[PDB]
């Protein structure tokens, strides 16, 4: 479980980084990047404290 | 003469995409033809070349022998007033055109169309089943032909349909007619979800239907073709 | 972590420079109720002359930035051409109304693609009038996303139905423009044209310019094969990709085999060992020797 909550959007546009990296320069991929990262250590913490 | 009914036994089961996998269960949400339908049979030979129903995909499985059915028309009205999509294999090649016809009452085989006004795509090249699909815009072909010789009804077999040719025409699609001993059977398609079984080699062995009976929903939920006793819990009504 | 030494690209070959030669210098243009449509594939699409190049007007567009257009392979990109008012370009958006955005053209919500617009006021003005330009004005309900209707019926604004009379409470859906140069720039016609497309879903064909490489194996290489993009070391594969397949997936849904779009032949790629650093000592107290385990 915790492998396959790498691929949910969480809100983005994609759920591969390297698709938020191209095709997008920082000052409107961070926000997304963001909500990736909020998604990911959510899931982090819920499996470290199971 | 009344039309004729029967049932398939698992079939209709084509590659969702062009990715590859190998000794894995996958779950994919697409148009489907689902397990236990109630197809419709038609015999050609007296005559049956009614125009049929295109809701948003036909399973169109055919035995021949002789090479009796030639193609398909596909279109809203048939009649030049609209766009008009053909496909018609002769001994030759598969030609493709996009045009406006005027389809004739009974097109068969070259008394076709009266004439052909304005024209937007051409093509030209040098048991069967097939499944045509209209989705964003693009005609998507997929076949695959396995010889029989066992029953005169529709064997009972698993085989899966790989891609052949996706055709960016883009056009409004709800009838369509077949081109003609022959007979052949047409199936609906409608939006399932199934699951999936990859051998080593990639190559698909087995279905589910997630929801055709509890059992099948079971073993979808549980990603697992085999189930031990006890008690799971599905859904919600 | 193993540190990546060389960079490479795979990209087949392209010759043909995208038919934008009757896109923007059409010599007319048609009515933007009827807009049109085109399909552009097989070809370079140089975006370095359309950025970098005459002004245009307006060249808002989200979702993908302009400047890394020409790095990236797309998927059957469509150009919309059509006219409108100079006061009518704000609603061509996702989440806008007016006639133009809810009767005549509507985009998706999540819509990729870059919209151009640029001055056309001296091509398209007539002293006597110009009035080839149509636009819709009345409807049921407001159009799909991507949807386009020629329907010429007589609008029944209330009860009495028309019947095609065109009396009272009935009037013509379609209004023809008149464009003077004597106006004024909000109203002045725009020439305006729509790009939308599709990202890595599907075998591409237009990639833009991007000089192709060598390919090396057997070392920890940054990879770009049609627009995807990892690390990890290419070798040698032993699996059997049938004649229609690109890529391949595994159980942790990321890809293990991917075929060269020049030489046909497919490659395995496999993560570069990163494992962990530990340090063994015996207290500062007795000694300043220490062991390092590179782990695993
Ligand atoms: C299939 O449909 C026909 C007509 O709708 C109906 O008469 C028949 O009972 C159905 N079932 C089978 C098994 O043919
Ligand atoms: C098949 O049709 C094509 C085009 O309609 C034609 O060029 C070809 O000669 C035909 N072949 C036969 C055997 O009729
Ligand atoms: C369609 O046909 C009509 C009559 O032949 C012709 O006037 C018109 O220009 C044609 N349109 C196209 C797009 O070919
Ligand atoms: C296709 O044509 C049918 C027949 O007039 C019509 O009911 C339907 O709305 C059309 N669909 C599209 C997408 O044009
Ligand atoms: C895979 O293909 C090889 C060669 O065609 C064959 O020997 C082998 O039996 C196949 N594997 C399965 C599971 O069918
Ligand atoms: C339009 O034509 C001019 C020359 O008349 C040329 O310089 C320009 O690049 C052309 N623009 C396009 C988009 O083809
Ligand atoms: C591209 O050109 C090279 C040589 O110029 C050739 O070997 C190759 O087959 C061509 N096609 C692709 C898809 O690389
Ligand atoms: C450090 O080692 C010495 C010699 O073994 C010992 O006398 C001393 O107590 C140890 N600890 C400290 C804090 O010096």
């Amino acid at each position: 479980t915790l492998v396959k909550q790498l691929s949910s959007n969480f809100g983005a546009i994609s759920s591969v980084l390297n698709d938020i990296l191209a095709r997008l320069d920082p000052p409107e991929a961070e926000v997304q990047i963001d909500r990736l990262i909020t998604g990911r250590l959510q899931s982090l913490q819920t499996y470290v404290t199971q | 003469l009344p039309p004729a009914y029967t049932n398939s036994f698992t079939r209709g089961v084509y590659y969702p995409d062009k990715v590859f996998r190998s000794s894995v269960l996958h779950s994919t949400q697409d148009l489907f033809l689902p397990f236990f339908s109630n197809v419709t049979w038609f015999h050609a030979i007296r005559f049956d070349n009614p125009v049929l129903p295109f809701n948003d995909g036909v399973y169109f499985a055919s035995t021949e022998k002789s090479n009796i059915i030639r193609g398909w028309i596909f279109g809203t009205t048939l009649d030049s007033k609209t766009q008009s999509l053909l496909i018609v294999n002769n001994a030759t090649n598969v030609v493709i055109k996009v045009c406006e016809f005027q389809f004739c009452n009974d097109p068969f085989l070259f008394r076709v169309y009266s004439s052909a006004n304005n024209c937007t795509f051409e093509y030209v090249s040098q048991l069967r089943e097939f499944v045509f699909k209209n989705i964003d815009g693009y005609f998507k072909i997929y076949s695959k032909h396995t010889p029989i010789n066992l029953v005169r009804d529709l064997p009972q077999g698993f085989s899966a349909l790989e891609p052949l040719v996706d055709l960016p025409i883009g056009i409004n699609i709800t009838r369509f007619q077949t081109l003609l001993a022959a007979a052949y059977y047409v199936g609906y398609l409608q939006p399932r979800t199934f699951l999936l079984k990859y051998n080593e080699n990639g190559t698909i062995t087995d279905a589910v239907d997630c929801a055709l009976d509890p059992l099948s929903e079971t073993k979808c939920t549980l990603k697992s073709f085999t189930v031990e006793k006890g008690i799971y819990q599905t859904s919600n009504f | 972590r193993v540190q990546p030494t060389e960079s490479i690209v795979r990209f087949p070959n392209i010759t043909n420079l995208c038919p934008f030669g009757e896109v923007f210098n059409a010599t007319r243009f048609a009515s933007v109720y009827a807009w049109n449509r085109k399909r552009i594939s097989n070809c370079v699409a140089d975006y370095s002359v359309l950025y970098n190049s005459a002004s245009f007007s307006t060249f808002k567009c989200y979702g993908v930035s302009p400047t890394k257009l020409n790095d990236l392979c797309f998927t059957n990109v469509y150009a919309d051409s059509f006219v409108i008012r100079g006061d009518e370009v704000r609603q061509i958006a996702p989440g806008q109304t007016g006639k133009i955005a809810d009767y005549n053209y509507k985009l998706p919500d999540d819509f990729t693609g870059c919209v151009i617009a640029w001055n056309s006021n001296n091509l398209d003005s007539k002293v006597g009038g110009n009035y080839n330009y149509l636009y819709r004005l009345f409807r049921k309900s407001n159009l799909k996303p991507f949807e386009r209707d020629i329907s010429t019926e007589i609008y029944q604004a209330g009860s009495t139905p028309c019947n095609g009379v065109e009396g009272f409470n009935c009037y013509f859906p379609l209004q023809s423009y008149g464009f003077q140069p004597t106006y004024g720039v909000g109203y002045q016609p725009y020439r305006v044209v729509v790009l939308s497309f599709e990202l890595l879903h599907a075998p591409a064909t237009v990639c833009g310019p991007k000089k192709s490489t060598n390919l090396v194996k057997n070392k920890c290489v940054n990879f770009n094969f049609n627009g995807l993009t990892g690390t990890g070391v290419l070798t040698e594969s032993n699996k059997k990709f049938l004649p229609f397949q690109q890529f391949g997936r595994d159980i942790d849904d990321t890809t293990d085999a991917v075929r060269d779009p020049q030489t046909l032949e497919i490659l395995d790629i496999t993560p570069c060992s990163f494992g962990g650093v530990s340090v063994i000592t015996p207290g500062t107290n007795t000694s300043n020797q220490v062991a390092v385990l590179y782990q695993g």
